[PDB]
């Protein structure tokens, strides 16, 4: 005994069921850089902090 | 004392060759006397940043 709905005799009515989850994407023309590896000490900024 | 400002190159009105000739007409960049209070903004490295 799981608990858990692993295997299910469905019927062909609700075999697209299981779409509930959901979900956000980029598009083709953005881009997702890598920031974490310009931490150096001598780089200032042009607008200073508190 | 070392400013910038959009001033124009002057052109005599030439209404006659050898009165203008006679006379002698140059100009310069460097000016009479500073400009006043009111009318020059101050810039820094710091302001210029911003």
């Amino acid at each position: 005994f799981i608990n858990k709905r692993i295997v299910e005799r469905v019927r062909v009515g609700q075999i697209l069921a299981v779409l509930n989850r959901r979900f956000v994407a980029y598009k083709g023309k953005m881009r997702i850089m890598d920031i974490t590896q310009s931490l150096k000490m001598g780089t200032k900024l042009a607008a200073p902090t508190v | 004392q070392v400013y910038m400002h959009r001033d124009m190159l002057p052109e005599p009105r030439l209404d006659d060759i050898e009165r203008f000739r006679q006379e002698g007409f140059y100009y310069t960049n460097m000016l009479e006397a500073p400009p006043e209070i009111d009318r020059v903004v101050q810039y820094t490295y710091e302001i210029a940043r911003l």
